[PDB]
């Protein structure tokens, strides 16, 4: 063949997904975060890699080696920094990359959405255990208390905590686990990765006003690599001035002291982009429950897919379920708070409340407002 | 920016300033009189610095350079004829040579049997060469750098 | 009660965002903490090799680990034997191990103060306040045997009696050592002690700022001229009728 | 799906120019900045409801908190 | 569509690489290694992954941590060994699978050999660095010995070893650097993989006569899957048996003594899928051309294409070069046992004929034998 | 490629039976063995001569090697 | 010159693939490691729990472990202090560090015995030839001050004097302890000591010898069986000419 770039098994691979490929033209700003979601893994993995390179995983090493690593190592603090921070970057576009599909109905996109939820569950996992690697009070405490969670498991429970850190608590045997964990998932979320792409590629991409785009595609090279590189920059900047001016402004100071079982800090609580979900975890009483109430907070994304009723897919031209929408994120935002908080009056409260209108508004209204929705346009 | 980046990562790999504090040894060397072989550490390894008097000085600059494995003359090895500065390893098998003994006055390794003159020139056993002198300059009268 | 008191918060030299430490101030706090700190806080990661370059000479640095012995490896007969510090020798430890120093300082443990710094909410404005700031126990309030009533400390009662007073020492490069004042250098040192990057990250940050500034209007304007095929486009439907 | 098999479509001319024969960023004021405004002022009234909400709901939090802490001039007058 | 197999995304490119995927049908036992060479690593990665979670890497705990490892963490023993000689199995099988293409001009097929190339040079370097990890006298003196070799470099030499590992020796800070390039090139080994294979599904299968394939293809499942399986079990157990019963056998005792610098070996090789090298790294003296001679021992596989000169792919009908070729095996046999010997008088001469032996007959003898070969067939 | 496009084939009839209609590994007289051994003599010849070479040359290097450190009786006759 | 002596072979009762360690042997063994090695050597990877189960009763062993005493972490002051060994206390170690050992030894130093059997040529074969046949040297070759003829040991001068004569200990059990029996138990327990799976990888080997014996048949008769289809089937030519 002519072309060159067409014909070549590699080639071809790339020039039907970075060129040529058929995107929409409309397709909002919204859309840039699967862009940078990937960009945000490329970079974790490289200055994680860099930073493996000087870490130790042993508890009499852990904590320091780390230290030396900004003390000692060339450049050892900015990577560090990139590294922590590049956590949140990374968490804070899951977060609007979720967001975005969940209303763009992009989730329609049954098998694409799916892989999503593994991305998401998986993203978790790898920087849950990824904390406890510089063992400070924080880390300790953290994985001492989440890990010993399933302990609610009935029967086959304690068994299984039991197991799964190293033997009686969480001691050396699970730093090294955990530091080999953290080590793997993130190639395993680059694979699946790939999948999640696969079977977008199968059908177009979806975009803003939820109808047809095939009346009108446009190569996404000339047009879409520059405005995702352009998204790229505009969004890493922040991420910087933060890395660089403020870098501990979302860490807690309690995580800069060794680890020491003989005092637990007061206020434990995992990093913020669990709050909200640590929140409806403490929200009902019965331990068991808890569990289950964490487990549902994020395998609801399964069921969405299933609550969609509008006879229109995203949900521009849907101002009722538009502001149930933002009163949603509101929410969230809300259990966010209330999960930073003590356990104390004010809070309880508007915790089980706001953790009880997130499952209403996710099962019952988004479902209910959507079929009134329909009949108000006489359908 | 990638420039930079590209080379702060490129170094975050290269000795860290842990490493490269133990880089570098000063030596005084007043505090170490002629006819004595004292002993440092330098780089994980022992270094070598005497002192010699007439006795060890002489007797190891008359020999013949075309007469050794390691043909080497103490002179063209030296800065300073006061002062000897060797890697304290034996270039047989790794091992470490002794102070104030052998059958050449100098050193000798008793893992094998490698004997060394006051120059630290092999004489005796299978070591294939002289101990090796490091890179290094001196400083001052009684200072000296390795490094 | 779960009722605490908050530090204030003090304009230091270091907090503006392009602004760095001052060096002479950080000498000064070195000062402090060798000369009344050092006799129960440890200090394990910084080092005499790090004040070269940054607030001190090197010979002038090499001179003052000399001060200063330290243990080390076996003997030719295997054996713990003593030597004047290197300039590679870490702070001196107080004490030999926890459990010692805290029958030293009845019970209480004095931290490292490596990190104290951002290992408490505040850092130097907290340390500073708390520093300077012991006084009488408010009325009904009773603070127990061995420990000083500071209300910046939770709990209010520390193991720690006040460590600073007028003078105590003296800085020879000619400053009035008050207390405040004593404790502010101590404050910056602290900082400095925790994050040497500090000055570096920070002109880096501003290398950054301004590449931003630079780099992402040049895409914008770039990712606007490639569009505007697009934005400024014009459809028309022509069915034959 | 690739380029040529999309949709069955007819009769639509279109017209556009080179990128070098217009402006990138045109008519910031004339159409541009209105458009922003004819958005904000189109949305604000749906999104800004639930975070004021929010605000008002953390406040009243904090500050309640806050209070239960202190002591009742009365909790003793004896 | 009805099948339903060969519509999903996911189960199109499994139906397509391992059932439906046209094979010849006299496909000889040579082709069973890819399969092997894959499970092979299946195996290793996860015996790896598994062991790496007791590994702790550093100087004062890492010879250590491998032997608690061994006599503590239950099963501990079997899994070190699976993966120890595993790394062996892995050898065994991709020399042989070199071989067959070799052989059988698979190399014809370009692209998909190339690559291959770079699996074996890749799946080089992560069996040197691993086998450090343990720490005992080889592992150490391995690699200052073969590390320190890039010192022949001019100019930009020093400066890169004194780079590659730590600061200034083989200790510490490399310990680790290795231990993460250890656990990083494996996946790479495995993404890699997956290119090789593209490319070889490009073309079909090549066969043993050389020939067309087309006129009879079978279904792989049906009859491969089931080949394979066979090669699998009757390769494995010798494997197994070798790693149950003499789990030493082929491993230097002079790397059960923790390392220690001032301590020397006599007799410092490389593990013996290195050793043919080795030997032709100490055949030429000058140092630098040595290190090129080393290169270009295994580089010359990528000019293996561009010396074929048979009318003929596979050398069935080609008795002459027919013992060219194992006269080269019994070559490299040679280079092997002198590899394991020191550098004196009967040896240093076989040595520097048999590698010279060696190099002439895949640049000269080959290719000559070649042509000759074809002006008897009359062509 | 795939299935149904390989080659322009034609006039071949073949004839196979089901798996269950016959024997798996039959005929190992008959006409089994024979062909193993029609092939051991078949490439022997082939194969087994440099091995065989290999191993002399082998055999000399360590023999001479082993030889070249015992003392010639006659180094010091005196 | 590069001339050794290589030890012979001897048929140990553990050499068979299917033969396990006699440990009623290994019993003894440790006897002699712990009433005569242990004074120089250490074991730094074996410990008194191992063993219970194998060659000692848990009682027998606690009891055992008893007889030495180990020094344990800080006090309630923080300091050093000594006790009675547990079950899980890890083999005495002779010398608090090696310069301390080279010194007590000669300049020598005796090595870990922990894998010495896996870390020498010859193994148990090797040891054993090593320990029971010290001799005069033979003419011409003459052994320094303070080292041992050996001609099993390479260089022929071993630090280590002959530490094995015929009673030296009593085996408990009654058994005529002649040097050459006390080396053989001693062997078998380094053995032991340097893979303690020994017996249990054994036995595994059997199991998975009959299971490649059983599953390759299997598999082959299938692998046969499918393609029987194609090694059966008749191709023929048939041209309408
Ligand atoms: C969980 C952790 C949660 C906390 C993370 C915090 C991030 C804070 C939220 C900041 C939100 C910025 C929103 C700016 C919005 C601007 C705007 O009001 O208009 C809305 C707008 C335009 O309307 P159109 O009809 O398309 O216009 C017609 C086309 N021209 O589009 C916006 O959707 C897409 C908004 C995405 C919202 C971001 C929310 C992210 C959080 C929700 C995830 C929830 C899923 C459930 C569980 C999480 C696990
Ligand atoms: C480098 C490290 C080298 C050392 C590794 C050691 C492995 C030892 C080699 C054992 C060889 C077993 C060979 C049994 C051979 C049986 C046989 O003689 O007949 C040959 C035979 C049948 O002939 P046909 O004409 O196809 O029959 C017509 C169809 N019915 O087929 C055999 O090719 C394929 C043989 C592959 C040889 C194995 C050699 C592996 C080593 C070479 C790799 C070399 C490449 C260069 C550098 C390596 C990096
Ligand atoms: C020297 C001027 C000096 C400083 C600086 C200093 C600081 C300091 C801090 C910040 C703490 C931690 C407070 C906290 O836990 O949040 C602290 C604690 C203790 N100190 Fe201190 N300290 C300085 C000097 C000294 C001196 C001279 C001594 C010993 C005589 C000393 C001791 C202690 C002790 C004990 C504590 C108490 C901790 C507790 O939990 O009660 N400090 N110091
Ligand atoms: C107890 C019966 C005993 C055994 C068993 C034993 C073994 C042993 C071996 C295998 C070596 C290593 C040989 C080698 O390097 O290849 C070795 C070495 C030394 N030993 Fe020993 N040894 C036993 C007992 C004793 C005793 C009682 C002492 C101390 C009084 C002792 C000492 C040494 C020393 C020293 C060495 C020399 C090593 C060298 O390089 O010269 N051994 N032993
Ligand atoms: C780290 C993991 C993830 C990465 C790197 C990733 C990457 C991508 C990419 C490259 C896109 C294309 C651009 C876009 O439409 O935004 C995409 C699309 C998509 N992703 Fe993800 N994604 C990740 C996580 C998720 C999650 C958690 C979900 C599911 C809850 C999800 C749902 C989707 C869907 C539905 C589309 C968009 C279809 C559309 O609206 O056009 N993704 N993702
Ligand atoms: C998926 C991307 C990744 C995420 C989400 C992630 C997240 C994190 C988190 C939360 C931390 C803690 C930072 C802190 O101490 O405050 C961390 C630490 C660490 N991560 Fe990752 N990580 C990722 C990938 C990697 C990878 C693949 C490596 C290298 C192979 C890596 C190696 C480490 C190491 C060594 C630490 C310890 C050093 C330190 O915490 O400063 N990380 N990671
Ligand atoms: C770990 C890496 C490797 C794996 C897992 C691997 C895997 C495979 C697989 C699955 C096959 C198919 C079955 C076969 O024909 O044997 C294959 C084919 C092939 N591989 Fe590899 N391979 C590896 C290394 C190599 C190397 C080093 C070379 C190149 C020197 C190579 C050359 C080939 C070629 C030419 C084919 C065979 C084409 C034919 O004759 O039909 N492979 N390999
Ligand atoms: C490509 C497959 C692999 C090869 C060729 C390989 C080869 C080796 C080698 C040669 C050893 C030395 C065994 C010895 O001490 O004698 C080793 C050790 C080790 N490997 Fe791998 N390895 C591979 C993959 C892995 C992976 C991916 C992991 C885990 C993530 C891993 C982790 C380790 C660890 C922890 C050791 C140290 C423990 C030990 O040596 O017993 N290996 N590997
Ligand atoms: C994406 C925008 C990236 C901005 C470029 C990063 C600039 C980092 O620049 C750094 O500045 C320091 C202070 O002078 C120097 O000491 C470092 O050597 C230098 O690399
Ligand atoms: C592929 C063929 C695999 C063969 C099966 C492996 C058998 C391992 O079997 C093992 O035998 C030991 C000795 O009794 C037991 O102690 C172990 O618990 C058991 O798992
Ligand atoms: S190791 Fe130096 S003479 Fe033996």
């Amino acid at each position: 063949a002519p072309n060159i770039r067409k014909s070549h098994p590699l080639l071809k691979m790339i020039n039907n997904s970075l060129i040529d490929l058929p995107a929409p033209s409309n397709i909002s700003a919204w859309w840039n975060f699967g862009s940078l979601l990937a960009v945000c893994l490329m970079t974790q993995i490289l200055t994680g890699l860099l930073l493996a390179m000087h870490y130790t995983a042993d508890t009499s090493l852990a904590f320091s080696s780390v230290a030396h690593t900004c003390r000692n190592v060339q450049y050892g603090w900015l990577i560090r920094n990139l590294h922590a921070n590049g956590a949140s970057f990374f968490f804070i576009c899951i977060f609007l990359h979720i967001g975005r599909g969940l209303y763009y109905g992009s989730y329609l996109y049954k098998e694409t959405w799916n892989t999503g939820v593994i991305l998401l569950l998986t993203l978790m996992a790898t920087a849950f255990v990824g904390y406890v690697l510089p063992w400070g009070q924080m880390s300790f405490w953290g994985a001492t208390v989440i890990t010993n969670l399933f302990s609610a498991i009935p029967y086959i429970g304690h068994t299984l905590v039991e197991w799964a850190w190293g033997g009686f608590s969480v001691d050396n045997p699970t730093l090294t686990r955990f530091f080999a964990l953290h080590f793997l998932l993130p190639f395993a979320i680059a694979g699946i990765t790939i999948i999640h792409l696969t079977f977008l590629h199968e059908s177009g991409s979806n975009n803003p006003l939820g109808i047809s785009s095939d009346s009108d595609k446009i190569p996404f090279h000339p047009y879409y690599s520059f405005k995702d590189i352009l998204g790229l920059t505009l969004m890493l900047t922040p991420f910087l001035t933060l890395a660089l001016f403020s870098p501990n402004l979302l860490g807690d100071p309690e995580n800069f002291t060794p680890a020491n079982p003989l005092v637990t800090p007061p206020h434990i609580k995992p990093e913020w982009y669990f709050l909200f979900a640590y929140a409806i975890l403490r929200s009902i009483p019965n331990k068991l429950g808890g569990v289950l109430a964490l487990a549902a907070s994020v395998l609801i994304l399964f069921l969405i897919p299933f609550l969609h009723k509008s006879k229109q897919r995203t949900m521009t031209f849907r101002p009722l379920s538009q502001t149930l929408f933002w009163l949603l994120v509101a929410n969230l935002l809300i259990l966010t708070w209330i999960g930073s908080q003590p356990v104390e009056h004010p809070f309880i409260i508007i915790g089980q409340m706001a953790s009880l209108s997130y499952f209403t508004i996710l099962l019952i209204l988004f479902p209910t407002i959507g079929t009134l929705e329909n009949k108000m346009l006489n359908y | 920016a990638a420039k930079n980046v590209v080379t702060q990562f490129v170094s975050s790999m290269s000795a860290s300033a842990d490493v490269l504090a133990m880089s570098k040894i000063e030596i005084k060397l007043s505090d170490i009189p002629e006819g004595k072989n004292m002993a440092f550490k330098w780089r994980g390894k022992p270094l070598f610095v005497r002192h010699r008097t007439k006795k060890e000085i002489d007797q190891e600059a008359a020999v013949e350079v075309s007469q050794l494995r390691d043909p080497q003359h103490d002179l063209e090895r030296v800065k300073k004829p006061e002062w000897v500065i060797l890697i304290g390893v034996c270039t047989h098998l790794g091992c470490v040579p002794i102070a104030n003994a052998g059958d050449f006055g100098g050193y000798y390794c008793p893992c094998h049997g490698s004997h060394y003159d006051a120059s630290g020139r092999i004489r005796k056993g299978p070591a294939p060469l002289n101990l090796e002198v490091p890179s290094y300059e001196f400083t001052s009268d009684d200072m000296v750098i390795v490094g | 009660s779960d009722l605490e008191l908050h530090p204030p918060s003090y304009p230091w030299s270091h907090r503006g965002p392009l602004s760095s430490l001052d060096h002479t101030s950080i000498r000064r706090g070195f000062q402090v903490y060798k000369q009344v700190c050092s006799s129960c806080h440890s200090m394990d990661y910084v080092a005499y090799r790090h004040l070269v370059g940054v607030c001190y000479t090197e010979d002038e640095a090499k001179a003052l680990a000399e001060e200063v012995e330290v243990q080390d490896g076996p003997n030719e007969d295997g054996e713990m034997f003593m030597r004047p510090g290197k300039l590679s020798d870490y702070f001196p430890k107080p004490y030999p191990n926890p459990e010692a120093a805290r029958a030293a300082n009845n019970g209480a443990l004095p931290p490292d103060l490596s990190y104290i710094v951002r290992a408490r909410h505040g850092g130097e404005d907290y340390v500073f306040s708390l520093l300077t700031g012991y006084c009488e126990p408010p009325t009904g309030v009773s603070v127990r045997e061995g420990l000083y009533f500071n209300p910046y400390f939770p709990g209010q009662a520390i193991g720690m009696a006040p460590p600073i007073y007028n003078d105590v020492l003296e800085f020879d490069d000619g400053t009035p050592a008050t207390m405040s004042q004593v404790a502010k250098d101590v404050c910056t040192f602290l900082r400095w002690a925790a994050e040497p990057e500090h000055d570096h990250r920070k002109r880096m940050g501003l290398k950054m700022l301004l590449m931003m500034g630079l780099l992402v209007p040049l895409v914008y304007y770039m990712k606007r001229h490639k569009w505007s095929v697009l934005k400024s486009r014009k459809l028309a439907y022509r069915p034959p009728k | 799906r690739q380029f040529g098999h999309l949709t069955r479509v007819r009769h639509l001319i279109t017209y556009s120019l080179s990128p070098f024969e217009q402006r990138p960023f045109p008519h910031y004021f004339s159409k541009g900045v209105p458009n922003v405004w004819r958005r904000l002022r189109a949305c604000i009234l749906r999104v800004a409801p639930p975070f004021l909400a929010f605000y008002l709901l953390y406040t009243w939090g904090t500050q309640e908190f806050e209070k239960s802490k202190r002591k009742n001039p009365a909790a003793y007058v004896n």
